[PDB]
This record gives structure tokens, sequence and C-alpha cells, in this order.
């Protein structure tokens, strides 16, 4: 029925985008208007320096470029107080295409958040220090449009199958590198990152360019000149996303473009998930499996056990489902990742490769630092006390081939480290401890070994510039926790060999003090080393064990005795009162800006007064036809996938039941500010030709939104939820609605339900949210008690 | 149409790798073993009292876990004598209750996707598998063993190998099935390897697999009654 | 450093469960009926698992002997007294229906009621005893509308069975004592409904209609 | 409708001889491959020609395509251990064309067939059990899609059809 | 009685493992691996006869009441007693 052209009903969503637009550039005129005031105080403050801005006069300058000013009619797109622009928002949204009423609710949220999305867009803002910021401006300014300019001439400079495309593959190597450079400097020791520069180039946004030329496809055949500038941009996107966890966030909307088996582009990928904890939670399970297919099909490569190392432990932090899940696809990706040397015949194949390693003669290494990775990232991915994955990477190397290894005289010192920690993060931190190595001597056969390697460590005084430091923080680090995990443990006292081998720990416990006397001890490790030598006096103590008098009177000992100026102070200053001021004008709107949030549903309580009368608009509005359509509006939402927008929707149609009618001092105030700001532009909107609005009572407004078919969208909406926020809005909405046992909500539900053959989902979508409930409550408390 | 019930009295014939009736190695050991050779389905072995379960509904777990967290040794008090005993008095309840469902629950349908435990006749130890521990001859496999009292690792679901039956329908006698622990997750599988001090005897552990475990009937739960002769029995003349 | 923040599955429950309650508020009849069995192909007792919701986060029989201290933190005390204020409704009035399926329940729901009101709640109760106060009297207004002028003596044997005649005519004193102790140095308890002498009372009437089929209850 | 292998039994004619195979499915969705050619009529066999009746356990069935309009029996597999194999014939009056319906679940004699439940073709003439092979039927061609299938002389319990109503 | 047939497989169970556990004794054959599984075996008699618990203490210093009137009669039966004494002379005819 009045089938309107689609043709010409496109013309409104045509019009949409326009709105978009112009509305948006009013945020940057608004953050513009913000920062000259900014520029008048601190100008006026700068020159009488005690400092401190004059805030009471900075509120009537921001709240007079917002509304209700001479001067504010430009902004308000009709010049009529904003009076006619409502209007037609509100006769689309009853049309009867889907995408143009969706934007149509999106345009009226902008509109009436005015306050709220001015202050974001102004607080997420930057500005420029000394000349040096305005240099690097200016240059990555140009690079950036020389590079855009390519990037759009690129059939031009491209081999599909001195000149133009030869000064090009030149030129843009420099500039690739500038940008480059730009992200991170490099110290003599210390990697630091540039936080300013980082955030000048994603203003910027050469991320996208990159990103762009990385998706033109190429042949990497016969070009290297290609090949290594595709390497040089993945260089840029690693310092870029290096030192920052926002970046990584950015680049992580295209992780399907790095989906590919390349080994840069994989490089990209550690990269983007380094250091993330909140990025590394919702890590895709595709991604993750297809490194491993890829390691199984395209050859062993340890940029592939980069990423996973990375992943599972994050932040510093143990991932226990990480940790499940790597091991939950290790066992069914066969022999091909993983590889073990277990009998004698791979042991002496990994003796042999061993001692050509100790040459460091080529053809060794890639084999070597691969097995290295692997046996780490057990190590790493085994701990937690979690019995799943210790118990499933006891089978690929057990205790007796960590035993062989490094017993064996050319284990140099980094194999220490990859077999021994492993050891201990595969048995020794473990909630569910084996007897087996507290009740054996191959425990003592290693304290041998470390015994050894200790007196080697502290007799490194021949060779200052020689010293293996990762033999040291082997020393200070491995072997201390290994020890200390196991005299402190309570279950390892059990164990009857203590007694047996009173010299070894004599000499043990010395070399573990001789650890102390050395000067190369970082300020981390002190306190590590430290742990042990406590931690052997006090079993000593406790267990009565022998120990000489000179020993014993040592650790005693050591347990008691434990222009420019100007310039640079101008903008240091103002950056600092950038945060501040930015900090107060953000406090001073909350009070203003739940006001227009109560406008949005004064207006939407009563649409038909806006309108003129007599009028075929007023008349629909004056009947709820407004707001029904929007339920079914609302209905669908979901379903195109728009859950922000129904969310938002949801939660602001829940506030037509909250009936409020308006340290304590400053709440007065901001109460009344409040009100005075509501009145006065609620009755601007209206303009209806000492009046009082006297509201309908709360019992019936549950009955009109009731009528309206509110009831069935609540239900529509538990069925089809998709999401858990969306379930538990419809929840809150639910209640709000029955609020006070209203009888009419009731009887709808109840009829619903009956003449309703399809609540099945409905009732099984309740019973399934307390059964899961239930099985994680099951789980959840179990505590028992301790005694006081 | 015969279909299985609480009460029933059953043995397992695994098929797949090694085929061969489920049995164990003797009271004072504790292995489950699985012997191919000793004989089939039409020639059953001459020993058939290893090889004989008896189907026992789910069993409530809580509170005789708490009194054996408990009884470790981890907390002593004087005061913890009155309440070591109100939970030994909640556990012989708990015990109690246990008993009057299993015998008020005999001779109902079991159904696909039910939790049973096997009771073994002979030894009196229900089947149980144990999630901390890996099985001893195969180390990515899971350990198996057997227990008197049972623990939540004896509770198996029962679900079909063939497609021809689904969740819901009764289990009929003679067709091939799949045991799967609650906690363990993972089908019990029949292991090709040998045994060092028994020849032919192969491992029984937990771990992903394609092997089913035909039930055999042996004997219905209505013909078991103390107070008349039965097949198997012991008696002297 | 510490959240002590319980999962959100857990949290989700309570606008669930005080949804639940909304519908059957004001003893609307079409859905005290409604929400126990719905005449579908596969109908879901919301009762019984609402039901089973309280049984299993009080530790069921584990919690029934006297482990409401532990179970019971300062953090769910707001999720049970809901779980208890839902349960009221389903059997207010004369809803046989609910109260047969509540009371003759296969789980033993039924015990943690029966002693949520004698046995203490530490260090809660040390702590904070008036939120043992509405939680004691929460569970003996379930109690009374469990039995809700009913004739029958099967529901009246089975709260017998699981407690004594003689621990509730002890706790009716120990319910008084205190009541004039917090009165000796002001109770104010009018507003603060929540005070021993309703709580004992509420006992004392419960214990009233439980003597009818217990010849030595009276004594 | 093949119950373990997931496939439709099918009747077609290739290289100018009509052959019947199990036709292999290329989706997740093995069920809804609903063929146009893989419509089959029963018809119970009865002393009167024109009486149809209803259909029972121990009753005789032939089975007719509907699109051809041949019968299913079974005959000596050329290459013969699968000696027998089906195929389509288009008389009707022999015995080679008759089977049998085995429950899976044991039931009674005397008992409506329902309409969707799952049995096994036990053959009558030669008393052996059908079975599904793995053997494709088209070795000049690069994808199977059509399988044959024969007839094991020893019963077997996962070789259940499923009756689709049509 | 089914518990009587129980105690007869134990019983005839705990001879034939130390039957092979002695069958090699003659040619010194026995480790630890066969001297471990044996230690344990001998802690099962005692309260096999006894039918009581572990007490605990060390189980050389128990001391108990009057044995079971019919096991006493099931180890001599099934061949135990040829054993029992058997094995604890059994490391002196072992290396050494
Ligand atoms: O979905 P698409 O893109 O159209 O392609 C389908 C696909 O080729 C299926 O393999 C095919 O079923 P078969 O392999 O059994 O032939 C189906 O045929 P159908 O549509 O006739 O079922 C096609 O529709
Ligand atoms: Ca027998």
């Amino acid at each position: 029925p009045e089938k309107e052209d689609i043709m010409v009903m496109d013309t409104k969503l045509k019009i949409i985008e326009i709105l978009q637009f112009i509305l948006n550039v009013r945020l940057d005129y608004r953050i513009s208007c913000l920062l000259c005031i900014f520029k008048r105080e601190f100008d006026e403050s700068n020159s009488q320096s005690p400092g401190a801005l004059d805030f009471e006069h900075i509120e009537e300058q921001a709240e007079g470029i917002f509304g209700g000013s001479e001067e504010n009619t430009p902004l308000d797109l009709d010049d009529h107080g904003g009076r006619t622009f409502l209007r037609v928002l509100l006769h689309l949204t009853m049309h009867d295409y889907p995408p143009l009423v969706s934007g149509a609710l999106q345009l009226l949220f902008r509109h009436f958040s005015q306050r709220q999305e001015v202050l974001q867009a102004f607080k997420q803002v930057q500005l420029l220090v000394t000349s040096q910021d305005v240099d690097n401006y200016k240059q990555i300014k140009q690079d950036l449009d020389q590079l855009r300019s390519i990037v759009e001439k690129s059939e031009l400079w491209v081999y599909k199958g001195e000149s133009t495309s030869s000064y090009n593959y030149r030129v843009v190597k420099e500039i690739l590198i500038r940008l480059s450079k730009l992200c991170v400097q490099e110290s003599a020791s210390v990697r630091k990152s540039r936080k300013q520069q980082q955030r000048l180039l994603r203003n910027m946004g050469a991320h996208a360019v990159v990103l762009e030329l990385l998706q033109i496809p190429y042949e990497k055949a016969e070009d290297t000149k290609m090949q290594e500038i595709m390497r040089l941009a993945h260089e840029f996107l690693q310092n870029f996303c290096a030192g920052n966890q926002q970046n990584q966030a950015l680049l992580h909307k295209h992780i399907n473009l790095f989906l590919n088996p390349g080994i840069l582009e994989a490089v990209t990928m550690q990269h983007i998930f380094m250091n993330n904890f909140q990025l590394c939670s919702e890590i895709n399970e595709r991604v993750v499996q297809h490194f491993v297919h890829c390691i199984e099909t395209h050859g062993r490569n340890v940029q592939y056990i980069k990423f996973l190392q990375t992943i599972v432990k994050a932040e510093g932090k143990f991932i226990k489902k990480c940790q499940d899940m790597v091991m939950a696809e290790l066992v069914n990706s066969g022999e091909d990742v993983l590889v073990f040397y277990n009998d004698r015949a791979s042991f002496q194949t990994l003796i042999q490769m061993m001692r050509s390693e100790r040459d460091r003669m080529d053809e060794n290494s890639p084999l070597f630092m691969y097995h290295i990775h692997l046996v780490e990232l057990l190590a790493v991915c085994t701990e937690g006390k979690n019995v799943y994955t210790e118990i499933k990477c006891n089978s690929l190397l057990p205790l007796d081939d960590i035993v062989r290894v490094v017993t064996h005289e050319d284990c140099i010192p980094e194999v220490k480290i990859a077999y021994i920690n492993f050891l201990n993060h595969c048995y020794v931190d473990t909630e569910v401890e084996m007897k087996e190595i507290y009740t054996s001597n191959h425990m003592w056969k290693l304290f041998e070994n470390f015994l050894v390697d200790i007196c080697r460590a502290c007799n490194n005084t021949s060779d200052r510039k020689h010293a293996d430091s990762v033999l040291e923080k082997y020393v200070t680090e491995i072997v201390m926790s290994i020890v200390t995990t196991f005299f402190s443990s309570p279950f390892s006292d059990q164990s009857t060999t203590l007694q047996t081998r009173q010299p070894v720990f004599v000499q043990l416990l010395q070399g573990v003090f001789r650890v102390y006397h050395c000067n190369w001890l970082m300020p981390s490790q002190k306190a590590s080393v430290e742990s042990c030598i406590r931690v052997l006096s006090d079993v000593a103590k406790s267990r009565a064990i022998a120990i000489p008098v000179d020993l014993d009177s040592q650790v005693n000992n050591l347990f008691l005795k434990s222009s420019v100026l100007a310039a640079s102070r101008d903008y240091r200053n103002i950056i600092e009162r950038l945060q501040d001021i930015v900090s107060a004008l953000e406090d001073r709107l909350r009070p203003l800006v739940q006001a227009e949030l109560s406008v949005l549903v004064d207006v939407l309580h009563r649409p038909e007064l806006l309108f003129p009368e007599n009028t075929d608009a007023r008349r629909k509005c004056e009947s709820g036809g407004f707001i029904c359509k929007l339920i079914k509006h609302t209905k669908q939402l979901l379903e195109e996938n728009e859950e922000k927008l129904c969310i938002k929707v949801l939660q602001t149609l829940r506030e037509m039941m909250t009936k409020d009618r308006g340290p304590p001092l400053r709440q007065l105030e901001d109460h009344k500010r409040g009100e005075a700001l509501r009145q006065i532009l609620v009755n601007r909107y209206y303009g209806n030709i000492s009046t009082s609005r006297g509201e309908m009572s709360l019992a019936e407004v549950q009955c009109h939104l009731d009528k309206e078919g509110a009831s069935n969208l609540v239900i529509d909406l538990i069925m089809n939820a998709s999401s858990d926020r969306v379930f538990h809005e419809s929840i809150l909405l639910a209640i709000a609605l029955l609020e006070g046992g209203n009888t009419t909500i009731q009887h709808s539900f109840f009829c619903r339900l009956t003449e309703d053959k399809k609540s099945e989902k409905f009732f099984k979508v309740f019973y399934d949210r307390m059964k899961v409930a239930q099985q994680e409550i099951k789980a959840t408390v179990t505590v028992n008690t301790s005694d006081l | 149409s015969s279909f299985l019930h609480i009460g029933d009295i059953c043995s397992l014939y695994a098929e797949g790798s090694t085929n061969g009736f489920i049995s164990t190695l003797g009271l004072v050991d504790d292995r489950c073993v699985v012997q191919p050779e000793a004989g089939d389905l039409n020639n059953p072995p001459k020993k058939f009292r290893d090889c004989l379960f008896k189907l026992c509904p789910m069993n409530r777990y809580s509170a005789q876990k708490q009194f054996w967290k408990a009884a470790k040794p981890g907390a002593n008090s004087t005061t913890d004598a009155v309440l070591l005993n109100k939970l030994h008095h909640a556990a012989d309840l708990e015990k109690k209750q246990n008993e009057t469902e299993n015998r008020k629950l005999l001779g109902t349908v079991i159904q696909y996707g039910n939790v049973i435990q096997l009771l073994h006749l002979k030894s009196n130890k229900y089947l149980t598998v144990n999630k901390r521990l890996p099985a001893l001859l195969e180390k990515n496999a899971m350990r198996v063993t057997l227990d008197e009292a049972g623990n939540e690792g004896s509770w198996f679901y029962i679900q079909p190998f063939y497609k021809l039956r689904s969740i819901g329908d009764s289990v009929v006698i003679g067709d091939k099935v799949v045991l799967n622990p609650v906690n363990a997750g993972q089908p019990l599988h029949a292991s090709s390897h040998q045994l060092v001090d028994n020849p032919g005897c192969n491992e029984v552990n937990s771990v992903n697999c394609n092997t089913s475990w035909k039930i055999v009937l042996f004997m219905k739960w209505s013909d078991n009654k103390d107070d008349i002769l039965k097949g198997g029995d012991v008696v002297r003349l | 450093k510490d959240d002590l923040e319980m999962s959100a599955v857990i949290t989700i429950m309570q606008p669930i469960l005080r949804f639940l309650q909304l519908l059957c508020e004001n003893h609307n009849r079409d859905l005290q009926n409604f929400l126990r069995c719905q005449n579908n192909k596969t109908n879901y007792n919301l009762v019984c698992e609402t039901l089973q919701f309280l049984d299993c986060i009080c530790g069921s029989t584990t919690g029934g002997l006297g482990l409401l201290g532990l179970y019971i933190n300062e953090k769910n005390v707001a999720l049970i007294n809901q779980t208890l204020e839902s349960l009221t409704e389903y059997c207010q009035g004369p809803c046989h229906e609910n109260q047969n399926c509540i009371a003759t329940h296969e789980s033993n729901g039924i015990d943690i009621i029966t002693a949520l009101i004698l046995n203490d709640i530490n260090p809660l109760g040390k702590k904070r005893m008036d939120l043992v106060l509405e939680l004691k009297n929460n569970a003996s207004k379930l109690l009374l509308a469990i039995m809700e002028s009913r004739h029958d003596s099967e529901n009246a044997e089975r709260i017998l069975y699981n407690m004594r005649p003689k621990e509730l005519v002890e706790v009716i004193k120990k319910a008084y004592m205190q009541g004039e102790v917090e009165f000796e140095d002001g109770e104010n308890g009018e507003d603060g409904a929540a005070s021993p002498r309703n709580v004992g009372h509420n006992i004392y009437i419960l214990a009233h209609q439980l003597a009818r089929h217990n010849k030595e209850l009276q004594t | 409708f093949h119950a373990e292998q997931e496939k439709f039994l099918t009747c077609d004619e290739h290289r100018k001889k009509q052959h019947v195979f199990l036709r292999t499915t290329g989706r997740q969705s093995a069920t809804s491959a609903t063929s146009s050619k893989a419509l089959w009529e029963v018809e119970v066999v009865q002393h009167d020609p024109c009486r149809g009746g209803a259909g029972y356990w121990n009753s005789l069935f032939r089975f007719k395509h509907l699109a051809t309009g041949h019968y299913l029996a079974a005959e000596v597999d050329p290459d013969f251990k699968m000696v027998y194999s089906l195929v389509s014939v288009p008389e009707g009056n022999d015995i080679s064309s008759i089977f049998e319906l085995d429950p899976t679940t044991l039931r009674g004699g005397d008992s409506l067939v329902p309409r969707n439940s799952y049995v096994r073709l036990r053959h009558l003439c030669t008393n052996t059990w059908v079975h599904s092979t793995n053997i494709p039927i088209d070795k000049e061609e690069e994808k199977p899609v059509m399988l044959k299938i024969g007839t094991s002389p020893l019963k077997e319990d996962k070789e259940a059809f499923a009756i689709v109503p049509v | 009685s089914p518990a009587e047939v129980r105690d007869l497989d134990f019983a005839n169970d705990a001879s034939k493992v130390l039957g092979s556990i002695a069958g090699k004794l003659e040619k010194g054959t026995i480790t630890q691996n066969e001297r471990r599984s044996v230690t344990k075996l001998l802690e099962d008699l005692v309260y096999f006869v006894t039918g009581g618990t572990n007490s605990g203490q060390d189980v050389l210093e128990v001391v108990f009441s009057k044995p079971n009137r019919e096991r006493q009669k099931l180890m001599r039966e099934q061949n135990i007693l040829k054993q029992i004494f058997k094995l604890l002379q059994a490391p002196f005819t072992d290396c050494g």
C-alpha cells in the first residue's frame, strides 16, 4: 500500500550523509573556539607571571559558544533555535526504509549530546612544543603528501610483468626510513620509545598509507627492489607499533590482511601482539592455529614461535587459556612441529650439532635456536601450576632427557637456562608436585653441575670484557629459584636424602654466598640471590644442619647488615595547564550533560508538541505512532548488526520509568544549573503558543508503553539476544516496566507467552542462563577453612 | 525389545586395533587390562568372572570429597574433632541416601547421554579415571585405575558410536558405544602396548581414539535374585 | 590487589531473579502455575531451578550442618536475599502446586531454609548482625508462606522430619533475650523491623501450625 | 537415505548403462541434498496383483524407481569379496527383486511399519544382507560421486537405511 | 558367602605372585623392582589375617588379639605358608 518509489526515497538517505559532515565540522569549529579561549587565558596569565587559571571566567566563555547566546545562531543549522531541525528527523523516522531511519536515529543522538561529544574530542587532542615540533610537523606533512601522490601514481612505477620509476624506487626508501626513524630512538644500551612522535605520526595517519601499499599485489620472483620496499614498510610498521598499546589496537583492525605465510609479515604479527593484556584476551583462534600450520607446511622458522611465546605470556602475566590452547593443538600438530631428541641415537645427533654450534661455523644455528625456542616456549606455557599443560608437556620432554643434556660437558650456558628452567616449570613449580624428583639422587647430580658452573662463574676475574652475561643471569636467577622453591616447599621436606649429602650442601651454600660477592649483580637479581641465602639459613636453623662456624658467621653478618630556561618553562607549563583546564571543563559539564540526556526522554515523551497543529505529523505523533514505529525499528536494529545503537536506545528508553523531580552544597548548585539549562532548552524547543507540565502518573506510563508494543520488544529481544549486553539491557528494561507490580504488563506477557507456541526459546534461554551460573558457582565456592 | 537397566550385569568388548574383553589383574593389583588373544565373543575365556561389570547410577560425591580433604593433614586443631565428627556424619548420611536411590533406581531404562558408573563385581571396586596422573605405559595418555568408594572420575557419559541412534534413545543390547568420563573428557582407549610383567596384556587408558565398547549382556537385573540359583554362582556340593 | 568481585555469570542472576519475582508479585494467579509447568512439549520447571540455585549456592548438605558462616560472605548476602524473596512469591497465598513443588523436591533445599534461622553466620554475625537479621526474617517469611493455611500432613511432616521439636522451642527463647538486650540501650525496632521480636514471633507462629501433626510439640 | 554414510541411494544411467549407486554429497548438510532421481516407490507383494495394502515387518517388499520405472534387484558381481551387487531390472515378476525389512530395534512381526524408522534391507532371494561398499563406479573421471553397493552374507548392524517421507 | 570367594581369590593371588617372586630366586635374578614390589606385599598379609586397618605406627610394633578362625586355614590351604618364611630367607639366598 502506497508504494513510494525507491529511487526517490533514497534521496533523504543521501541528505543524511550531508548532515553527518555538516554536524562533524561544527565540532572542529567548537574546539577551535575552545583553543582560542585558552589562548586568551594564557596570554593574560603568563604576562602577569600566582598562575592559577580564571576558571570562573573560562566557564561563561565556554558556555557562550555552545548555546543560548547572540553569536550562537550560526552554529544552529536552521537559525531558529533548533525548533525546526528536530522535526525533519522525527518525520523521517516514520519512513519505511531501514538504513534511512537508522541514520536518522543516529543524527538526533549527536544533536542532543553536543556537549558530551565536544568534550571527549577536545580531550583527545595534542599541541606543538618548540620549533622542533614545527619542523617535525612540516617534514611529516611533506613526506606523507609525497608518499600519497606516489600511492595514487602506483601504476607508473610498478613493473606489472634516470627514469621516473627508477627515481621513485630510490626516493621512496629515504622517506620510508625517515618515517621509521621518527618513531623510536636508540641509546647506548637502552631502547626507549618516543611517545610524542608516535602520537604525531598516528594523528597524521601514515599507517593507512602503509597498509594500502601492502594490500597492493606484488611479484617477488624477479624484482627484489619491491621486496625490500615491502620489508621496509613492515619495518616502519613494527617501529610504529613498538613501545605503545593503543597503536597495536589500531592495527588489530586489519588482522585479516596479515594472514599470510610470509616471514616479515609474520614478524609484524608479534609486534602487534606484544605486551598487551587486553588485546591478547580476545585473540583469534584461527591465526594461532594458522601459524602452527605454517610451521607444519612452510618449514621450521623462529618467527612463528616468537608470536606464540609472546601471546602465551603477555605483560608478564600467566595466561591459563592460551597455555591450555597451545597444547590443545600441539598434539594434533604431529612430529613436524614437535621434534625432540630422547633416545641415544638422537642424543648423538644433538651432541654432534652441539660441537659444531660451539664452533659457530654455519648451518647449525638455525636448527639450534629453534629447539631453544621450543623448550623455552614449553617452559613459559607450563607456568601457573596448571595440571593440564604440565602433564601434556611431560611426554614431549621428560626429566631424564633434561638431566642428560644438562650433565653433558658441551652444554653451553644458554642451553642450561633452556632446559633447567623448563625442568623447574615442569616438575618443581607445579601444583601437583611429583615425588620422584625429591626421592631421587638426580637432583644432587644436577647440584654437582650447578656447583661447578658457579665455581666457573665466580672465577671470571681474568677477562671482564669476555664475561658471559647469559651465564651470570643463569647463576643469579635460575639456580636461585630452583633451590629456593625446593627448600621452601613443605612437601619436599619429606625427602630423606637431605642429611646424606652434607659435603655438597656445604659447598653449595658457599657458592651461593660467593655469588653475593660479585660486583656485577643487578639490583633486581640481588633480591633473588639473597632469597636463596635466607631460605638456606632458615632450613639449616630448622633442621639443625651441621655448618662450619665461619660460614655461619658470614651468613649471620650478611643478615645483620641487611634564554633556554624560560623558553622551556613556558611550553612545559603550558602543556601541563592544558590537562588541568581540560579536566576542569570536563568536570563542569556533567551537571549539564544529564540535562540534555533527560531532554532526550522529555522530547520522546511528547514528540507531537514540537510540530505545528492541524497537521498530519502531529496527528500521527499524538497517537503514539512515533514510539510505536521506533519499537519495530529497534526490533530489527540487532538483525542488521547494530549493537551500540540498540544499547544506546534501550538504555535511553529505560529512562521513561525513573521519575525524579528537582558536599550537599555542590550537589545543590549543580542540580540547579542542570534544571536552569534544561528548562530553557526545552522551552526553546517547544515554543508552545506561567505554565505547568502536569506529567501523567507513573502507573499508566507503563501501560502506555505496553500499548505501543514494548511488551513484545522485550520478549523478542530476549529470544534473539546474541550478546550479553543486549540481554542485560532487556532484563533491566523489563524490570523497569514491571515496577510496582503492574497487572497490565503482566497480563500482556502472559497472553503473549500462551498465544505463541515459540516460548520454548524464551524459557530455554532462561533455563540455560542459570544452568551456566550453577556450573560456574559449583567450581567457584571452594575455600573450606583455615582456623583463626 | 530388550533394553539396558540399572543393576544389569554385562561385559565390555572393545573393537578396533586390539579386540578383547576388558579385565583386571587380581585383587592386589588395581590396573585395568584388556587381553586380546584370551578369547572372543564366540569363544569366551576360561575364566569369566573378571570381565563382569554391574551398572550403577550417578552418586553424589561432594560431602565425600570434602571429608577426604578434611582427612588430609593440613589443619590440626583441638576443636577440629567436632568438625570432623560432623563431616563424618554428613558423609554417612550421604552414603546411606546414595544406597537408597541405588535401591530405588533399579530397573529403569538407560538412554544415551546419561551418566553411569561401572562396578566390577569381582573386586567390588568402581572404575575411575584420575585427572591428575598420566598412564604408566603411555605418557600422553591418561591414567585409569580402580577405587573401592569412587569419586567424580567414576561418572561416565554413554554416547552412540553409530549414527543409527541419537541422544534420548534407549540403549539396545548388542550396540557398540563410546564411554566418556564427565571430567576427563576422553574416551577409553585400548592401547596396543605390551605390559612388561605380563605377556599379551594391553593397557587401557583415556585418550581420544576410535575404540567402541560393544556391550555384551550376561544377566538381566530381574534374574539377579539372591535366593535363587543363577549361572556363575559358586556353591558347595 | 583485592577486588573480591564475583563472576559476571553470577551477577547476571540477580536481575533475572528480580525480574522473575516481579511477574509473580501481586499474587497474579496466572503466573505461579505457569512458571512451574508451561504445558509445552519440553516444559522447564522454573520453580525447581530457582530452588536448585539456592541449594547449590549454600553447599547443599555440606552447608546444611552449620556451615553457613563460611559460605555466606559480605558480598553474596544480596543475592541470597533476592533468591529467598523471589521464592516467597511463587507460593504466596493458596498456590498449592508451588508449595508441593518446593517442599517435596528431590534435593535438600528445604534444609538450608530450616537451618538458616538456627545456625549463626560468622564472622558476619559478630561484624554485621543486621544482615543476619533480615536474612533470618526472610527465611521465616518463606517458612510461613510454604505452609500458608494448609490442612494436609505430608508438608508438615516433611518440615518436621528435618527439624526436631526441641530446638524450635529453644530458638524461640534464643531469639527472645537479645531482643530485650537491644532495647536495654535503645532498640528502635519500628523502622528496623528486622528486630528479634518479629523474628521469634514468626517462628512461634510456624510452630503453631506445625504442632497439629506432632503429639510432642504441644508439650 | 544411508544413516551412517549420510548419502542418498540413487539410480542413474552412465555410459549408456543404468547403475545403482550411493551418491556422494559435497557439503556439510548431507540431508538437504534432496535429488529428484533418488525417489523410490514401495510395492508390497500381495497375492492379488491389484492390491497394495499396508506394510508389515514380515511382508515382502519391492522397490521401483519412480522416474525410470526400474526395479531394484541383486545379481552376481561380474568382477567376482562382494559376490552380489544391486542393479536395476525392468522385469518385475522375478523373485530376485524381493526384499525384507529388519528393524534396528526388535519389534513384533505383526506391527505397522512406521514411516520414518530406520530399517535394514534383508535380501530374501539370496538370503544376504545389504552393505555399502567404498569403490566408486566411474573410474574414467576424476572426482568420485557414485559408489557401488553390494551384499554382505553376514549381517551388519551399522548399515541401516532411513525411510525418508516424501 | 560372597566374601569367602573374594578372600580365596586374594589368598591365591598373593600365593601366585610369591611363586613367581621365589621362582627366580635360585637364579639370583631378583632386582630392586622385584624387591620394591614384594616389599609392600608383606604388609597386606597381616591385615588380611587380622582384618583390621592400619594403626599408623611402626608395622613391627603392633600386637594383635586372637587371629581369625578361618583365614589361618586359608593360608595353609593356599600354600602361603610355604613362601612366607621363604621370602625372609630369600635375600640371603640372593647376591652375597
Ligand atoms: O550453493 P551453490 O553455490 O549453488 O553450489 C552448491 C554446491 O555445488 C553443492 O555441491 C551442490 O550439491 P551436490 O554436490 O550434491 O550436487 C548444490 O547443488 P543443488 O543446489 O542442486 O543442491 C549447489 O547448489
Ligand atoms: Ca563363570
